[PDB]
């Protein structure tokens, strides 16, 4: 649902 | 290693935010291009921003690209924060989707005076009155902003003190729907600890500077949930503002 800042929190 | 617990964080702050205190200071003090007219807007365009509707539409498009760039920067910056890669995935999203905006609008007081914000990497400098003067909704955006700063500024804090600021607005253990409570209120009574600690000494001469910078998160909140609803409000009765992705997930479902 907060695909970009799960994506960011990962890298 | 609570002198270390804010170095690290201030080490942190100083990697990641391409604007800081005491290089808006430096540059509002002794030249930024002046935005204070319709005239010098579309100067500013022309050599500040690369690539047609209204002036309003215009700066509401560049604000947006800022704000994703600076959710981008309060995101690494998170990171960096002890503890804070150690937490669930689903509350660090949790976290800076509450948080960001309450640390964007305080990091915002650093470039504000009460004539006007410095913008653009430090090459421009909107006047207030130009933001006033734009039509409905978007001269209500900014003003806001600039009464919180005038109060915040006031409190004359420095970078250190910022930096561990923005950490504890981050780390804040009653956002809706945290797993994990325990350890996000555990985490931040240390970096609140830590910040208490920091300004009893940075700043000796003003005994109640603590409790002064709560009552700020609490207002920086309220702040924040009126702001969400400037936003909404735009996103429904303006056809040409619509949000970048990643501003969308951050506002959706928010207030
Ligand atoms: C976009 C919404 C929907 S409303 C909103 C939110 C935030 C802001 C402040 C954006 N800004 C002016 C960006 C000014 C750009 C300038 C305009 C004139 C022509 C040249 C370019 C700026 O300098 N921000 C600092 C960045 C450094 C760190 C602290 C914050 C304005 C509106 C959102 O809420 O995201």
């Amino acid at each position: 649902r907060h695909k970009i800042l799960h994506r960011l929190l990962q890298e | 290693d609570l002198k270390s617990l804010a170095k690290r964080i201030y080490e942190a702050y100083l990697k990641n935010f391409n604007m800081n205190k005491v290089k808006a200071r430096v540059i509002l003090s002794g030249p930024p291009f002046v935005i204070h007219d319709m005239e010098t807007l579309c100067m500013a365009e022309k050599t500040l921003v690369a690539k047609n509707k209204e002036a309003e539409v215009r700066i509401f498009h560049c604000c947006q690209c800022t704000s994703v760039e600076t959710v981008t920067e309060l995101t690494e910056f998170a990171k960096a924060i002890p503890g804070f890669a150690n937490l669930d995935l689903n509350d660090q999203v949790t976290l800076l989707k509450y948080g960001v905006y309450e640390a964007i609008f305080a990091m915002l007081s650093s470039v504000m005076n009460k004539d006007g914000m410095l913008v653009a990497y430090g090459n421009g400098f909107i006047t207030r009155e130009f933001l006033k003067s734009l039509r409905k909704p978007f001269c209500d955006i900014m003003e806001p902003k600039f009464d919180f700063a005038m109060k915040f500024n006031a409190l004359e804090l420095d970078d250190s003190d910022i930096s561990l600021f923005v950490a504890a607005i981050i780390c804040c253990g009653d956002r809706p729907g945290l797993l994990n409570v325990g350890h996000i209120e555990k985490m931040q009574e240390g970096i609140v600890h830590v910040l208490r600690l920091h300004l009893q000494s940075n700043h000796p001469d003003d005994i109640f500077l603590f409790p002064k910078l709560l009552q700020k998160m609490a207002d920086l909140r309220q702040l924040v949930t009126e702001h969400a609803q400037l936003v909404q409000i735009i996103k429904k009765t303006e056809s040409d503002a619509a949000l970048h992705p990643l501003l969308q997930e951050i506002y959706r479902d928010m207030y």
